[PDB]
RNA sequence: ACGGAAGGGCACCACCAGGAGUGGAGCCUGCGGCUUAAUUUGACUCAACACGGGGAAACUCACCAGGUCCAGACACAAUAAG
RNA sequence: UAAUUGCGAUAACGAACGAGACCUUAACCUACUAAAUAGUGGUGCUAGCAUUUGCUGGUUAUCCACUUCUUAGAGGGACUAUCGGUUUCAAGCCGAUGGAAGUUUGAGGCAAUAACAGGUCUGUGAUGCCCUUAGACGUUCUGGGCCGCACGCGCGCUACACUGACGGAGCCAGCGAGUCUAACCUUGGCCGAGAGGUCUUGGUAAUCUUGUGAAACUCCGUCGUGCUGGGGAUAGAGCAUUGUA
C-alpha cells in the first residue's frame, strides 16, 4: 500500500561472492485507471427501514423491515434519482432486494413499463423469476414474462410484461430490431447482474449491448438509466467511465467485508 | 450558518454530518457542510433533527453487527493473512525476546536434569 | 566549550532517532532551527565526534550536512542508555 | 467556475505538447474552451565582466533566461476539474491554476 | 506566494544545489548527474549512477539518509520529497564519469600517459565519434605544462557543440599540486532521437530506383 | 624571426575626404609623486590608469592606534568531587 | 572570394580542425491557431455643439463580432531572383528590373593548432610549499584611513553663446524593474516654496506604478553682442531625507 521507491531485481551467484548485479527499475506511469476506487465504511448508524418508505402497497410485504445494511452509500440514492451509478456487491449480500430498486427508481414516476433484467447464465433465469412469484405479482398486480432461447411468448404478452429476463445471447437477437421492432421503445431503466464476465466468451455479447444503448440514448437525446450489479471488481474506474456513471453514487467494496467471515488457505504439490 | 450553497456531495467529496447523517425521509447523505449551514432536507425539505423494550427489537440488534462491519472494515488489514503450510509464525510481538537467548536456558538445564 | 549538558544530551538524542542534522555555517546566529540552542555548539560539537570517527561532514555551500557513521550508532545507546535497537535511524 | 490554468515553462517545445493535449482534452468532453493565451516571453538577461581579476580588455558577456508562459481558461462544474490537474505533469513545465 | 520571475529562479538553483552535493557525496557511486521533476504536492528527484545497488544499500539505507538530509535542510514536509536511483546507460560516454576515472586512475600511481590514453580508447569503443582529454598542471617537472590526448574529430565551433558535445571536468589532489581534468566527449549524433539528428551541414540523398523504358503503349484495364 | 628588400592583397584598433573631438579652463574619478600612525593593495605601450565589476562614513577592510575571544578538532600525560 | 572560399593545374590521394553552415535578434506576411492580463467596430446607458444624417466622448459583468494594429506558437519568405555586359567564357565580377530585404540582408553568440615564463593565490571549503597560530598575520568591538595636497599624467562631465539663455505653453519613445513573513514598485486624497511629509490604493505583475505624458525637440514671449540674463567651482547661512551615527 505504501508505493515503494521502486522494485528492484537482484541477481546473485551462489558460489563466488560479489557476483552481484542489480537494477533499479522506476514506476511512474501510474494513472487514474491504475487504481482501486473502493469506499471506507461510514457513519450510516441510523437507516431507514420501511417506515421511511411513503408507499403503503410495498410497505404491507417484504417482512424484513430493516433495511440493508451493506447499502450504506445506497440506500435510497438511486430510488428517486435518476444518475446511472454502479453498485458492485460481493457474495449474496442482498442481490435480489438491489436487484428490485428499478421498481422503487422510477416505476412509481411511470407505472407499466418493461424494464429489462438481464442474467449472465440461463441457470439465473429461473431462479430470478421463479423465486418473484410469490413475491411482487400477487401483490402488486404486475406480471413478469421471460424471455429465453427455449421459450417464445405471445408479443401482446412481452409488450404488456412488467419485468423481463433474458440472457445477453437471446436479448442480442431481440436487439437486432431496434429498428422496426415495436416492443423496444420503453427503455428507461436497464438492470444486469454478474456484469464483470467480460473475460469470458459471454461477456462481448453483453458489453456490445450498454454501448448499442449509449447511441440510442445519444442519438434519440433522452437519458436512460443504468445499474450494475457485480462484486468487487479491480478496475472500478474505467468501467465506471463507460457505463456512463457520475460521482454521486459507486459501490465497491472488498472481500474483507462481507455477511459471513471467508477462511483460505494454500497448498502445492 | 444560513448559506445557502445545498452541498448534495452526499459525503462523495465532504465528511458526513455525525448529528446527521442522512435524511429521514427520502434518504439522501447529508454532509457537514449541508449541516451545519441548514437543518432541512435540501430533497424533500425534511427536518433532519426534532427540535431497550420500548425500542424496536430490530433496529438495535442491527446495529450491532454495522459496528462489527465497521469493526470488520476497520480490523480489515490482518484479515488477509494467510495460515499456509510454509508460514513459520515466529508468534513474537515485535522482537524475538530482544534478540536474547536465555528463555530456552532453562530447556538445556532440563536436558541436563533428563 | 564549558557548556550545560542539557543540550549536547539533546544533540546527541535528537541526531539518534532519524540520524541526520542540518545546521548553517552561520558563526553568532545563536538560533538553530527545531534545535532551541545556538548553531555555535551545534557546528563544532560533531566534528569532535568525527574527529574520533563517528559521523561525516560536508560543505555543500556552507551548510554542514551531517550523518553518523555504521559504527556512529551504537556509541549514542550508551550515551543516552537507550535499549539496544531502541529505535534507530535505520527504521524502514 | 471559471478555471484559469498557468503554464509557465522555461521550455517552450514540450510545453506546446503539454498544452497540445489539453485544448483537444475539453473538446472532447464537449466542454466550452477559452483559447490558450502566449503571454511575451520573459527574457532575464545578466551582464557581467568576463574577467575573475580586473585586468584586460574590458569583455562583457550577457546571459538569456527565457520564461515562456501560457494559460488557458476553462469553464466547467467541479466533477470534471479535479479529473484535469492531476494529470499530464512533465518535467520542467510547471501547472497552476486557480478557481473563479 | 513567490512570482515566476524569482520562482523559478529560485528553482534552477534547487537544482545546483542538488547536484553540487552529490558529486561532493556519491563520487566514487560514479554520480552522472540529476535532473529535478515537479509534480503538485510531489516533488521527486532522479538520480544518476553506475552503482545502483550502492546508491541504493541494503533496506534502501543510502537514498533513505539521502531523502533524509534533502528533508531536512530544505524544510519539506515529510514525504514531499522522493529519490529516484537508476544506472546511467553508456557508461562508456558519458564525461562525467570518463572524468571521474580519470580522476582514480591518476591517484593510483598510473601513468598520465597510459592512464588518460587508456579512458579514450574505450570512450570511442562505447560509440562515440569523437573524444579527448585535457590534462593540464605540472607533469613531472615543476614547469606547469598541459599534454592534449585526443581521437575522432571534434568540432569548436556552433551551437552543435553544445548540441553534440558535453564537458566534464574533475580537479585533482595530487603532492605536487593540481592535475586538471577536462573532457569532451561527442556522443554519436545517429543515436541522438532527441531534435536533431545529424551535423548542420550533413546533405544527404536518399538513392532512386531505375525504370527502363516502355518503348510501347500498352494497355491494361480492369 | 627580422629587412630604411621585391610581388600580390587587406585593416578608420591605418591613412585619404571629412565630421565630432580630446590635449587649453572648472570639477568628478583613477595612476605616479609628496605626506602621515596608516594614508592597504594588483596591474605600467598596443595588451593599466570611471580597470579589480573598487560609486570605501560603521561594515565592506586587506591598513593605523587601541580593547574583548578562541572556534587548540582529536590523542596522550599531569591537577583533581576535602 | 572576406575566407587554404572556389575554378583549375598537379607527386600526390584521401582525410581532419578553422571559414561557412549553425543558432539568438531585427525588419515581410491583412495567411493557420487563438486572446477583456491587447485592441478594433457595432450595439445598450450617458455628456457637449449644430442639431438634420455628424464630431468628440464616458461607461464593466450592457452585450455581439474581428484579429488590421499587439502577442506568440506553428509556417512561408532570399537562393543574389530575372535581364544585359565581361572572364580559360571557371570560379566570379559589374549594371538594370522586381522584391521588405540583393555591401555572406544588418547586429551578435559561437569560434582552431602553438604560445605569453601576460592577469588572478584580493572569488573559490581549488590547491603544492613557506610564515604564524593564543598579549596569533585567526576571529570580533570603538575610532581613524583608504578621500590626506608643492605638482605631473588618463578615462571623462560642464561650458565659452543669438543654431544662444530664460518664462510660458504644444507635447512624443523604447530596452527594463518592482512585497510574506516582508515590508518592495507606489496611484489618489491632503499638508508643504521646495526638499519632502501623512491617510489610503492596486500590483508576486501583458491587467498597478506607467501612455513611465523624459529630455533634446516645436511655437509664443523676455534679453541683446556688454565676460551680459553666458558659465556656475568657489564660500556662507538655513530647511528635509537616508541611516545608530
Ligand atoms: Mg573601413
Ligand atoms: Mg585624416
Ligand atoms: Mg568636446
Ligand atoms: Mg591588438
Ligand atoms: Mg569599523
Ligand atoms: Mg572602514
Ligand atoms: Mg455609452
Ligand atoms: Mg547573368
Ligand atoms: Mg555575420
Ligand atoms: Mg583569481
Ligand atoms: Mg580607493
Ligand atoms: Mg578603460
Ligand atoms: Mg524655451
Ligand atoms: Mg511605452
Ligand atoms: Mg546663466
Ligand atoms: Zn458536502
Ligand atoms: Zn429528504
Amino acid at each position: 500500500d505504501p508505493l515503494p521507491p521502486q522494485v528492484v531485481v537482484k541477481v546473485v551467484s551462489d558460489t563466488w561472492i560479489g557476483c552481484e548485479s542489480t537494477h533499479a527499475i522506476s514506476f511512474q506511469h501510474l494513472i487514474r485507471p491504475f487504481n482501486e476506487t473502493l469506499q471506507t465504511k461510514l457513519l450510516k448508524l441510523r437507516p431507514l427501514p420501511t417506515s421511511a418508505l411513503q408507499n403503503p402497497l410495498i410497505e404491507s410485504i417484504y417482512p424484513f423491515k430493516y433495511f440493508n445494511p451493506m447499502q450504506t452509500m445506497t440506500f435510497y440514492t438511486l430510488y428517486n434519482t435518476n444518475e446511472n451509478a454502479f453498485v458492485g456487491s460481493p457474495t449474496g449480500s442482498g442481490k435480489t432486494i438491489v436487484a428490485e430498486l428499478a421498481i422503487w427508481h422510477a416505476f412509481k414516476t411511470f407505472p407499466g413499463k418493461k424494464i429489462v433484467y438481464i442474467a449472465p447464465m440461463k441457470a439465473l433465469v429461473r431462479e430470478r423469476v421463479d423465486d418473484w412469484r410469490k413475491k411482487i405479482t400477487p401483490v402488486t398486480g404486475d406480471k413478469v414474462v421471460e424471455l429465453t432461447g427455449d421459450s417464445l411468448p405471445d408479443p401482446k404478452d412481452v409488450h404488456d410484461a412488467t419485468i423481463v429476463i433474458t440472457t445477453p445471447e437471446k436479448f442480442d437477437g431481440i436487439s437486432r430490431n431496434w429498428q422496426t421492432r415495436k416492443f423496444v421503445q420503453d427503455v428507461s431503466l436497464i438492470i444486469m447482474d454478474e456484469i464483470h464476465l467480460l473475460a469470458s466468451d459471454r461477456g462481448p455479447i453483453l458489453e456490445m449491448i450498454v454501448s448499442r444503448m449509449n447511441y440510442i440514448s445519444s442519438q434519440t437525446k433522452q437519458p436512460v438509466r443504468l445499474l450494475g450489479m457485480s462484486t468487487a471488481v479491480s478496475n472500478a474506474y474505467d468501467m465506471a467511465g463507460w457505463l456512463g456513471v457520475k460521482d454521486h453514487g459507486l459501490y465497491n467494496f472488498p472481500s474483507s467485508v462481507r455477511p459471513v467471515p471467508l477462511k483460505m488457505y494454500i497448498d502445492g504439490f | 450558518s444560513g448559506s445557502s450553497k445545498n452541498c448534495n456531495c452526499q459525503g462523495t467529496r465532504h465528511p458526513v454530518f455525525d448529528i446527521a447523517p442522512n435524511c429521514l425521509h427520502c434518504g439522501k447523505v447529508v454532509c457537514v457542510i449541508e449541516g451545519l449551514n441548514k437543518g432541512k432536507c435540501g430533497h424533500c425539505h425534511e427536518q433532519l433533527i426534532s427540535d431497550k423494550a420500548e425500542e424496536n427489537p430490530e433496529l438495535l440488534a442491527a446495529q450491532e453487527r454495522l459496528d462489527r462491519l465497521l469493526y470488520f472494515q476497520d480490523t480489515s488489514a490482518e484479515r488477509t493473512k494467510i495460515i499456509d503450510n510454509a508460514s513459520d509464525f515466529d508468534m513474537n510481538q515485535e522482537v524475538g525476546l530482544w534478540g536474547s537467548a536465555r528463555e530456552r536456558a532453562l530447556a538445556l538445564k532440563k536436558q541436563q536434569r533428563n | 566549550m564549558l557548556m550545560p549538558k542539557e543540550d549536547r544530551n539533546k544533540i546527541h538524542q535528537y541526531l539518534f532517532q532519524e540520524g541526520v542534522v542540518v545546521a548553517k555555517k552561520d558563526f553568532n546566529q545563536a538560533k538553530h532551527e527545531e534545535i532551541d540552542t545556538k548553531n555555535l555548539y551545534v557546528i563544532k560539537a560533531l566534528q569532535s565526534l568525527t574527529s574520533k570517527g563517528y559521523v561525516k561532514t560536508q560543505f555543500s555551500w556552507q551548510y554542514y550536512y551531517y550523518t553518523l557513521t555504521e559504527e556512529g550508532v551504537e556509541y549514542l545507546r550508551e550515551y543516552l542508555n537507550l535499549p539496544e535497537h531502541i529505535v534507530p535511524g535505520t527504521y524502514i | 467556475i471559471k478555471i484559469r490554468i498557468t503554464l509557465t515553462s522555461t521550455k517552450v517545445k514540450q510545453l506546446e505538447n503539454v498544452s497540445s493535449n489539453i485544448v483537444k482534452n475539453a473538446e472532447q468532453h464537449n466542454l466550452v474552451k477559452k483559447g490558450p493565451v502566449r503571454l511575451p516571453t520573459k527574457v532575464l538577461k545578466i551582464s557581467t565582466r568576463k574577467t575573475p581579476n580586473g585586468e584586460g580588455s574590458k569583455t562583457w558577456e550577457t546571459y538569456e533566461m527565457r520564461i515562456h508562459k501560457r494559460y488557458i481558461d476553462l469553464e466547467a462544474p467541479v466533477q470534471i476539474v479535479k479529473r484535469i490537474t492531476q494529470i499530464t505533469i512533465e518535467p520542467g513545465v510547471d501547472v497552476e491554476v486557480v478557481v473563479a | 506566494l513567490i512570482s515566476k520571475k524569482r520562482k523559478l529562479v529560485a528553482d534552477g538553483v534547487f537544482y545546483a544545489e542538488l547536484n553540487e552535493f552529490f558529486t561532493r557525496e556519491l563520487a566514487e557511486e560514479g554520480y552522472s548527474g540529476v535532473e529535478v521533476r515537479v509534480t503538485p504536492t510531489k516533488t521527486e528527484v532522479i538520480i544518476r549512477a553506475t552503482r545502483t545497488q550502492d546508491v541504493l544499500g541494503e533496506n534502501g539505507r543510502r537514498i533513505n539518509e539521502l531523502t533524509l538530509l534533502v528533508q531536512k535542510r530544505f524544510k519539506y514536509a515529510p514525504g514531499t520529497i522522493v529519490l529516484y536511483a537508476e544506472r546511467v546507460q553508456d557508461r562508456g560516454l558519458s564525461a562525467v564519469a570518463q572524468a571521474e576515472s580519470m580522476k582514480f586512475k591518476l591517484l593510483n600511481g598510473l601513468a598520465i600517459r597510459r592512464a588518460a590514453y587508456g579512458v579514450v580508447r574505450y570512450v570511442m569503443e562505447s560509440g562515440a565519434k569523437g573524444c579527448e582529454v585535457v590534462v593540464s598542471g605540472k607533469l613531472r617537472a615543476a614547469r606547469a605544462k598541459a599534454m592534449k590526448f585526443a581521437d575522432g574529430f571534434l568540432i569548436h565551433s556552433g551551437q552543435p557543440v553544445n548540441d553534440f558535445i558535453d564537458t566534464a571536468t574533475r580537479h585533482v589532489l595530487m603532492r605536487q599540486g593540481v592535475l586538471g581534468i577536462k573532457v569532451k566527449i561527442m556522443r554519436d549524433p545517429a543515436k541522438s532521437r532527441t531534435g536533431p539528428k545529424a551535423l548542420p551541414d550533413a546533405v544527404t540523398i536518399i538513392e532512386p530506383k531505375e525504370e527502363e523504358p516502355i518503348l510501347a503503349p500498352s494497355v491494361k484495364d480492369y
